[PDB]
């Protein structure tokens, strides 16, 4: 009975969102026709939180498909679970954005919002009671970052008592696949930054990093690589949806996360992360699990930690285990790294647990950190944006919209004063 | 502007060419130790898989052999220590109400 | 991960290669075309395809060698561009492989061997063909070295050069070439490998049953001395070495890098008939003058270093006891500053035979590399050559209207006198 | 929902589109008659109840004998017979009588075409103009075609895949005048002008093939290849579909710097193709060289602005980006100091199909670079310095004057130049 | 394995109302004797005869060292340490076969002892209870099936100091202003935290000026 709405812009959202269901159905036996079809009644239990029931035992998820294009969502839709989404849910446009933030917030964007707004409106309100709002999108992207973003502003509006959280792929630090990348994301951080409430950062190069080196995976895919991301994304709301000795609901991790409002930034991991070449040799305990946790190169962020300092940390258990251990080793873990977190917070680690571990691993869990050494991550931002906008490479594809010069400045202004919100505290 | 229908000539919808193998072509001798599929992390096995359970069905947790190992804590019961409601507790009783 | 690039420069080196390519595809099961109807990247690619292209860079200035080989039987295992042509013949003059002719295709061949070595993951060295005598051996295999090892630096490089023998020879402008091509090689190379053709005469007319040799006997011989060299990358054995092993075991100085290569069991069919090829046989059966392919006797000088590689079924028991044996002889000289001398290496895989060849199908065999000083008059000899020419200038007008001027003889002369000096400065002891 | 609009006027345009709509039948089901014996055809092709399959094009040219092949060619029985619109009087290397006499008397009728295909469809986003730089009609008709069309359909981009004039072979005599004037009345009306030499794709052939001894067909064969590599993502799955607002928007800094070069990566024989190991590491490698580019000049000259991947077949990511990782770190391919991002990349799941009896291999992957290069501006230079020698004495000004031209517009075009070469060097600073 | 501790504890306290036995002691004189002052009224839990199901068969288990190991700091269930304040009043729950005699023999050994202190003005100090009936146990328990039970509630100044860590990481969290934002969102100033801390420092500072004496 703590219900949550779906949101997928671009086809970067479209697309993790596709592998996220993957997992979800996976989780909860629902066939792709919509049939549940597993064993336990656990897995029934709290149903409700990610679908919807109809008639006859068919179960509909509460997601909500949108671009500008209709390029994905006819990949989507004739995919391996394409069949669950409902087709009045399916919106969509004309034009494609063209890597544009300003087709994406002004132009076309205002003439397709009021649907997706009729879309969320009829499948909030049927809900018992609302939890909150999750968004999945690229901060790269025209039709994600242009038109997500004006989703949560005309959603901040109309529910300001509830949770917002986003899903988001930063612009890689090595290469680029759009050139108009710090255009398209400076704009896009700068409205997430007044409006959600808790955003989870992800990187490519670090996800094919820990897909070469720890997976010893030579060639993953794109499908593969949205498979670690629905594994952060599915290990953060398991509480909701099933018992444990200590829960904690997404609420109690935005509680427990954000110091102050404007630093919300978050940096998502997953713990058993083995090989296929070593599975029969792990020996998944506590401690190889913890210290395989807070490894610098098993996070999903192009930010190393060590050139920062962790402010609040999380770490959301899954599955069967004993508890001295894990307060032992959040004891350990922050005792022996002192110089790595801060010393006018006592403690920074939140611990949560569950009891029924996911389908086939025998202990599972999630990593979210609130570190201050991703003030880096802004600072390649600033320095490409303040380098094409003091020559004005490409502004003419907004300016030739009718925005303004002045917005690009006060844009690049809230990204400094947030960089220096997150070096002041250091 | 949102159409009802994605397909030609404004009427049904389009049905994109999917792609049969989206993985990647070994050009060499593929290797032994190459770990190609993402779907192993949390895979159940076939037929045999380990389900949802709660604490009654657990081991040493809480209402856990309570009905069927009752002899370990009979010895307790079975002794005449519980004080039985004589004559003037009952009186009390009847006197309040 | 184990790779070798060859390349083939000149007639020799080509004549040698298409012998020596067939027996690197009779070792492993690929078809002449290209198809196998690991342990084969050390001299081949496989690609998507199924085609097994090797990892060679077949260069001549001159066409008359190379198109017999592109219509040959192996047109479809190679790779048609890596065939590198010229079109005028670089005609036994060093001018017309190094300054006039050679300069406008030496970018096609380093970017052909940049190509091959990208692909590659774990190269090891090179094996260039080439001889001392020719002008396409000795003048556009000296300009290549020169941009080899300024361009790939670390890497340990091979070479096989045919030697000019003392009494047998073909042209005669190669006291001149050899000279020329060992003044320019000497500070670019690493371990060149001397071969002398009337050696491989008298081996081929004394204890191989065949007399009046063609060519194809002599470059099969030699490709067997080059696949005793890379057969511990392909096949594993005992005693494993690599390509670079050889570069720390065999140079004393880094002016001193020309050690020789015997084949001990080049024995005919009839005779393996009646012979015990016990591993102490063989062992002392390459230490004989009459088996050393290089005609120079070696007890007017002394065995400076000594690495010997076995095959087949070869136990390193009695290998101890037959390299014991060795330096307990008074003839097999030894002085005081080297006292360990010898190197051994085992596999597991026996030498094969190529049928039609002349070699017998033996179970055990080693190939000696020794550089001796018994190889100091072979230099004098080309130096007395040398200088008998060049009393009144014979043959320089030929040189010296193609490129380069009359001074560069008198560098290479006081390049092999200081060769000259440095060998007996070498042979004599410090008490 | 993604289609395209394809326009070939000019005899260069006709025979490239001779080539484009062979390719094009034979990647989807289309049979030569326009039958299909499940709907990514629709981007190029309509459906007429019958199970008919008709083009979306419009061969237009002033002189009959070019499209009266196609009329009488092996594809009679698929084009719209109106959709082949025919002149009678050839404009003759003039842009006058293409541009006032000539062209104005017949451009209703191409209008008219392209109004009822805009009609037929439902979600246009492009338009692909086919012409040479050389011609009249090419150069004259096209120019008043854009000029018509970019004020009728807004703000729909239009791309152009014009043949650029070589500075040492060239056909006609009179060439920089049609190519001033042309690039003078396009250059506030196009969005990104994709620019294709004729010696460089004879070097290519040259080189590349084994082909000794080519004709115009085995050019128009590579041309097709890479404008289907172009639209590839309309028809095609994959993992980053990169669409037509997307070339236009990314590609193009400046309002006035729209002119890209084209570059297709594994162009080779079937023959070589065995023994040469494709991978994504090798090809993006060998799309960088001077000497395998579809235009004459070097880039080594000036620093690359924008450049944009397109890759078929089984390409993954990760080699993606290390291959423009190492190209990053390379010190001969300079970029620009004010584009620290640089690329783009796109992904398609679907091998390059190769017509039967063609040249090029079967390949399962392909690249094709959409670069634009500083190194453009000398190109404009050589034709500013044929301007000016030509003009200065008044070479064959009167067959133009002669035509409805006057002198003034000669003498602003060169001016024209000189801000658009201005411009260029302005960006390299 | 702590709830069921605490639930030990729970039916130790509540023992006397359940069963008969020789000196019952109600939920009245808990307060009476546990409590001095209005305030003052944090006492400490020990149930001293927790050993496993092995460790008990082992050993006689007899009143006068489950009375003894109780005393010891390792056996509380809060982190501090008798041995630095004072006790106040204690109170002695005994269930199970425990004869009344040895229970004041034990009393008589723990008041000789000069280890530990006791307050000048409590000259009595313990308050005994004798339970009838042993304790019970639990299928798939940890306790061990035993016949004696001892359960403790003391009355110490040593419970301050486990107070004076929290009031300690009041002041590192409020002196930068963190989490803050998430209380005064409803109806909350920011100003009450500062009287909780005035009403927590006044606590301590009667826990300090109890055990001063006047002479
Ligand atoms: N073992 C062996 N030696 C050969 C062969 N062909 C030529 N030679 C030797 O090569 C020597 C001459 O040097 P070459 O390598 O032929 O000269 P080159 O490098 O081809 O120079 P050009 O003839 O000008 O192209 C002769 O003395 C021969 O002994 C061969 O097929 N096998
Ligand atoms: N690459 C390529 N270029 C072509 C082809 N056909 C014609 N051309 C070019 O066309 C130019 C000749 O001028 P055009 O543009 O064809 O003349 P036009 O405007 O069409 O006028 P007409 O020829 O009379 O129809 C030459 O520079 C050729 O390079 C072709 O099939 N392939
Ligand atoms: N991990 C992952 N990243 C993706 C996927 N699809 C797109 N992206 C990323 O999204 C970025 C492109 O922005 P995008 O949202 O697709 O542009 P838009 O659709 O026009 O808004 C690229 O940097 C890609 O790395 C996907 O399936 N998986
Ligand atoms: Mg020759
Ligand atoms: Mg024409």
């Amino acid at each position: 009975m703590r219900e949550i709405v779906h949101l997928q812009a671009g086809q970067c959202g479209n697309q993790i969102g596709a592998k996220f269901w993957e997992v979800i159905s996976d989780e909860h036996g629902i066939d792709p026709t919509g049939t549940y079809h597993g064993d336990s009644d656990l897995q029934l239990e709290r149903i409700n939180v990610y679908y919807n029931e109809a008639t006859g035992g068919k179960y509909v998820p509460r997601a909500v498909l949108v671009d500008l294009e209709p390029g994905t969502m006819d990949s989507v839709r004739s995919g391996p679970f394409g069949q669950i989404f409902r087709p009045d849910n399916f919106v969509f446009g004309q034009s494609g954005a063209g890597n544009n933030w300003a087709k994406g917030h002004y132009t076309e964007g205002a003439e397709l919002v009021d649907s997706v707004l009729d879309v969320v409106r009829k499948e909030a309100e049927s809900c018992d009671c609302l939890q909150g709002f999750q968004l999945t999108h690229s901060l790269g992207g025209g039709t994600g970052s242009g038109m997500g973003t004006l989703l949560i502003s005309k959603i901040r509006e109309e529910y300001p008592d509830r949770i917002m959280n986003t899903f988001s792929v930063v612009p890689s630090p090595k290469v680029s696949d759009t050139v108009v990348e710090p255009y398209n994301a400076t704009l896009s951080v700068h409205q997430l930054v007044e409006n959600t409430d808790e955003t989870y950062c992800i990187d490519n190069e670090a996800l094919y990093d820990i897909c070469f080196r720890t997976l010893k995976l030579t060639t993953p895919t794109y499908g593969d690589l949205n498979h670690l991301v629905s594994a952060t994304m599915s290990g953060v709301t398991t509480c909701l949806r099933f018992p444990g000795q200590l829960n904690a609901d997404l609420r109690k991790l935005a509680v427990n996360m954000v110091p102050f409002p404007r630093l919300h930034f978050f940096m998502p991991g997953f713990a058993p992360l083995t090989s296929r070449g070593s599975q029969q040799y792990r020996a998944l305990t506590v401690p190889e699990l913890t210290q395989q946790m807070f490894d610098a190169k098993n996070m999903m962020a192009a930010c190393d930690p060590r050139h920062g300092r962790y402010l609040t940390v999380a770490a959301v258990f899954r599955g069967r285990m004993s508890m001295k251990e894990v307060d032992e080793q959040m004891l350990n873990v922050q005792n022996k790294n002192s110089s790595y977190f801060v010393e006018w917070i006592p403690n920074n680690v939140k611990t949560a647990v569950c009891d029924i571990p996911p389908r086939g691993l025998k202990m599972s869990a999630t990593f979210i950190g609130n570190s201050t050494a991703i003030q880096e991550l802004f600072k390649r931002i600033s320095e490409q944006f303040t380098a094409m906008f003091r020559r004005k490479a490409f502004l003419h594809w907004y300016t030739g919209e009718g925005m303004d010069e002045m917005e690009f400045t006060e844009a690049e202004s809230n990204m400094n004063d947030l960089v220096s919100e997150y070096q002041q505290y250091q | 502007k949102r159409m009802v229908f994605t397909g030609p000539a404004y009427v049904k919808d389009h049905l994109p060419q999917v792609a049969q193998h989206t993985a990647y072509i070994g050009e060499k001798r593929p290797a032994l130790e190459k770990t190609g599929d993402l779907r192993y992390l949390w895979r159940p096995a076939s037929n045999r898989s380990l389900p949802a359970k709660y604490k009654p069905e657990y081991v040493g947790e809480i209402g856990w052999g309570i009905p069927e190992y009752d002899f370990i804590n009979k010895t307790r019961l079975q002794t005449g220590f519980h004080i039985k409601y004589e004559e003037f507790s009952q009186a009390a009783i009847d006197k309040l109400s | 991960m184990r790779e070798c690039i060859s390349i083939h420069v000149g007639q020799a080196g080509v004549q040698i290669g298409n012998a020596c390519w067939e027996l690197y595809c009779l070792e492993h099961g690929i078809q002449p075309d290209g198809q196998m109807p690991d342990s084969f990247n050390t001299f081949f690619s496989e690609t998507g395809a199924g085609k097994h292209v090797p990892r060679a860079v077949f260069v001549d200035l001159e066409p008359t060698v190379v198109d017999e080989v592109r219509t040959g039987t192996y047109r479809q295992l190679f790779h048609p561009e890596q065939l590198i042509t010229g079109k005028e013949d670089a005609a036994n003059n060093y001018a017309r492989g190094h300054y006039t002719i050679g300069k406008e295709i030496v970018d096609l061949v380093l970017d052909r061997i940049r190509k091959l070595a990208d692909l590659c993951t774990g190269l090891q060295g090179f094996l260039i063909f080439h001889s001392f005598g020719g002008g396409t051996g000795s003048g556009f295999a000296s300009l290549l070295m020169e941009r080899l090892s300024v361009d790939y630096g670390k890497k340990s490089k091979l070479e096989f050069a045919i030697y000019p023998a003392p009494q047998v020879s073909t042209a005669v402008v190669e006291p001149y070439n050899s000279i020329l091509t060992t003044h320019t090689t000497l500070e670019h190379s690493d371990c060149a490998f001397m071969v002398d053709n009337e050696a491989i005469y008298d081996i081929c007319r004394r204890n191989l049953d065949i007399e009046r040799p063609t060519y194809t006997n002599l470059n099969r011989l030699i490709g067997q001395i080059v696949s005793s060299i890379t057969a511990s990358l392909r096949f594993d054995g005992a005693l494993n070495v690599d390509l670079t092993e050889f570069q720390t075991n065999l140079v004393p100085y880094p002016r001193i890098h020309f050690p020789l290569a015997t084949y001990a069991p080049v024995i005919s069919a009839e005779k393996a008939y009646h012979e015990q090829l016990s591993v102490a046989e063989i062992t002392n059966a390459c230490f004989e003058p009459a088996n050393q392919m290089v005609k120079c006797d070696p007890r007017h000088g002394k065995y400076m270093a000594c690495c010997m590689l076995y095959r087949g079924d070869v136990v390193p028991k009695d290998v101890n006891a037959a390299i014991a044996t060795i330096k307990t002889k008074r003839t097999i000289q030894f002085v005081d500053w080297c006292p360990t001398g010898f190197k051994v290496g085992i596999n597991y895989q026996p030498p094969t035979v190529v049928p039609g060849g002349d070699l017998a199908k033996v179970q055990r065999a080693v190939c000696m590399l020794s550089n001796t000083t018994a190889i100091a008059e072979a230099w004098a000899r080309l130096d007395h050559k040398l200088d008998l020419m060049y009393a009144k200038r014979a043959f320089v007008h030929w040189y010296v209207g193609e490129g380069m001027e009359e001074g560069e003889f008198s560098e290479a002369r006081e390049d092999l006198a200081a060769l000259e000096k440095d060998y007996e400065e070498v042979g004599v002891d410090s008490v």
